[PDB]
RNA sequence: AGGUAGCUCAGUCGGUAUGAGCGUCCGCCUGAAAAGCGGAAGGUCGGCGGUUCGAUCCCGCCCCUG
């Protein structure tokens, strides 16, 4: 509604649950918090179990007047999925940003659709699987061109968050 | 009587030995419950002709209550702290 | 005059809170419910302090409602 981008980072800030609390940033400026309230706060206050809350400072959110000019390529897209294993406390957003940074301009959309833990993965690890949609601006992208972009994304996530290709 | 070594000391070692709220719940009714030996002193504390023994009998429960209270809160703190870490999520 | 379990209410006039109703949880019932039975969990007895070996009970002050 404010036409701004927003990042959520882990934080500990009462009355929020210290493990279910995000601090909200616009750029590098904190603007509020969100998540589930602390269970001790909930009981002492007579609140429903699992109550969640969000509070933002509107005056800390800068006003934006963007003038978009989206690139709309009509050429076919290539769909590929990548399954990456990382440590269990590596935020999924950091893995996605690393994948995006390596994929380059051919990457049109990235979406996380599976977070998996288990004996197949290993202790203290988790597996994330992203759906990737590649598209070229001037040509029909080939499977090899997309795979080269996928491999570069895997290399980026490896260097930045220690991701390992799922085997 | 004189149960300062067989009732207070027998409970302060069984209370500190419990590492679970379920284990501590059983030690409660066995050493401080209504059927406890320490409870038998107060159940027959009015059939006595008080001043020289009441503060010595009450001190047997004032010392056994502290062991249960300082262990209950400790195990409650460990339980509450463990639920919070087990409920962590990736907020991103 | 009273304050008593999460709520609504009896009791206990110094030395094991006697208890209910609702609610909550848990089994019976239902594919699952509601309702019903059945049982369980559930009580520093208003704060602050004295008196006392020991206070829900007696004394001082104050919050609370008619
Ligand atoms: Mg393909
Ligand atoms: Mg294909
Ligand atoms: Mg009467
Ligand atoms: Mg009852
Ligand atoms: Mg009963
Ligand atoms: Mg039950
Ligand atoms: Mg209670």
């Amino acid at each position: 509604a404010s036409r701004v981008d927003v990042t959520l980072r882990p934080a500990q800030y009462l009355p929020w649950h210290p493990g279910r609390c995000a601090q909200v940033f616009v750029g590098e400026s904190s603007v509020g918090h969100a998540g589930q309230l602390h269970p001790a706060v909930i009981e002492r206050s007579g609140l429903p179990k699992g109550t969640c809350a969000v509070e933002l400072n509107l005056d800390a959110i800068p006003c934006s007047a963007p003038l978009p000019a989206p690139r709309v390529s009509p050429y076919p897209a290539v769909f590929q999925d990548v399954s990456l294993v990382v440590a269990a406390d590596i935020p999924a957003q950091a893995v996605a940003d690393a994948v995006r940074a390596g994929a380059g301009d051919l990457l049109e959309d990235i979406a996380l659709f599976d977070v998996f833990t288990g004996p197949q993965i290993g202790e203290h690890r988790k597996s994330l699987t992203f759906a990737l949609r590649f598209r070229a601006p001037d040509r029909t992208l080939t499977e090899d061109d997309a795979s080269a972009a996928r491999d570069a994304a895997v290399q980026s996530a490896a260097e930045r968050v220690g991701a390992v290709l799922r085997g | 009587p004189e149960a300062l070594t067989t009732a207070v000391d027998a409970a302060q070692q069984a209370i500190a030995l419990a590492d679970t709220l379920d284990v501590l719940a059983r030690v409660k009714t066995e050493h401080l419950g209504d059927r406890s030996p320490l409870a038998l002193a107060r159940q027959a504390l009015a059939v006595l002709p008080r001043a020289e023994a009441g503060k010595r009998v009450n001190a047997a429960r004032n010392a056994a209550q502290r062991s249960y209270d300082e262990r209950l809160a400790t195990l409650r703190a460990e339980r509450d702290a463990a639920v919070l870490v087990a409920e962590g999520i990736d907020v991103t």
